C-alpha cells in the first residue's frame, strides 16, 4: 500500500515513468493479492475459503 | 457486377502493393539537411555516401538512412520548411570559419550570425518540435588555424576567453545549443568534423538511433 500510494502521488517523474507505470501497478496489485493469499489460508477451512 | 469484381481485385492487389511500400519507407529513417552556402555540407554529404531537392541514399548497418539535401532551393523556407515535418533528424551543417568573413552577398552581415540566424529560425519553427537537430560545427581544422591569430572577439564582442581552440569552440558550440530555447523537448547533438574519416557516419548513426529510441519511448509514455 505504501508503494502505491507513492506512485499514485509521484505518477509523473520520469522514474514512475521508466517503471512503465500501469503494468506496474498491474505487478503491484498481483504482489497485494499474493500476499492476501496468506490471510485467506490461516482462516478457518469452510467451504467457499477452500475454493478461494 | 460481374466484370467490376475484377476491378475490386485491381484496387486490393493496389492496396496491397500500397501497404508494403509504406512499410518499407517508414522503415527507413529521413534526414534533413541544411546551412548557410559554402558551410562545407559537400565534404559532409560526400563522407556519408562514400559510407531541386537531391536525395542521397546509403547505408550504415541497416537502418537504411535517405537524407535530403536542401541548400539549392532560393526561395520562400516559410511556405516550403511545412514539409519535412517528419524527419526524424535535422543534419544542420555550419564552418567555425564563417567568423572571420564579413559578408555573403549581404550587407556585410557576418556569415556566422548569419547561420546562427538561420538556426535560429528553423530550430524554434513551430513545424519542428520532436525532430532533432544534429549539429556538425564543420571545418574544425580550418578553425583552428584562424583562431591563432583572429580573436573571436571580432565575431562574438561579449568573449573574453584566450583564443585557444578548445575555449573557442566550446563557446560556439554553448552559444548555438543555447540558441535553442525549447531545450526541454528538443535535443541537439553538437559534433566537430573536418575533410577527414572521422566518425562522422558513426556519429549520425548514433545520434539516429538514440532519437528513435526516444521517440518510441515516447510512443509508449515510458519516457
Amino acid at each position: 500500500l505504501f508503494v502505491v500510494i507513492t506512485f499514485v502521488r509521484y505518477n509523473d517523474t520520469p522514474i514512475v515513468k521508466a517503471s512503465g507505470r500501469e503494468l506496474s501497478y498491474v505487478l503491484l496489485a498481483g504482489i497485494f493479492l499474493c500476499y492476501a493469499t496468506t490471510f485467506l489460508m490461516i482462516a478457518e477451512p469452510d467451504l467457499g475459503t477452500c475454493s478461494l | 457486377s460481374a466484370e467490376d469484381k475484377a476491378a475490386v481485385e485491381r484496387s486490393k492487389m493496389i492496396d496491397r502493393n500500397l501497404r508494403e511500400d509504406g512499410e518499407k519507407a517508414a522503415k527507413e529513417v529521413k534526414l534533413l539537411l541544411l546551412g548557410a552556402g559554402e558551410s562545407g555540407k559537400n565534404t559532409i554529404v560526400k563522407q556519408m555516401k562514400i559510407i531541386g531537392i537531391v536525395e542521397t541514399h546509403f547505408t550504415f548497418k541497416d537502418l537504411y538512412f535517405k537524407m535530403f539535401d536542401v541548400g539549392a532551393q532560393r526561395s520562400e523556407r516559410k511556405k516550403w520548411i511545412h514539409c519535412f515535418e517528419g524527419v526524424t533528424a535535422i543534419i544542420f551543417c555550419v564552418a567555425l570559419s564563417d567568423y572571420d568573413l564579413v559578408l555573403a552577398e549581404d550587407e556585410e552581415m557576418n556569415r556566422m550570425h548569419a547561420s546562427m540566424k538561420l538556426f535560429d529560425s528553423i530550430c524554434n519553427n513551430k513545424w519542428f518540435t520532436e525532430t532533432s537537430i544534429i549539429l556538425f560545427l564543420n571545418k574544425k581544422d580550418l578553425f583552428e588555424e584562424k583562431i591563432k591569430r583572429s580573436p573571436l572577439t571580432i565575431c562574438y564582442p561579449e568573449y573574453t576567453g584566450s583564443n585557444t581552440y578548445e575555449e573557442a569552440a566550446a563557446y560556439i558550440q554553448c552559444q548555438f545549443e543555447d540558441l535553442n530555447r525549447r531545450k526541454d523537448t528538443k535535443e541537439i547533438y553538437t559534433h566537430f568534423t573536418c575533410s577527414t574519416d572521422t566518425k562522422n557516419v558513426q556519429f549520425v548513426f548514433d545520434a539516429v538511433t538514440d532519437v528513435i529510441i526516444k521517440n518510441n519511448l515516447k510512443e509508449c509514455g515510458l519516457y
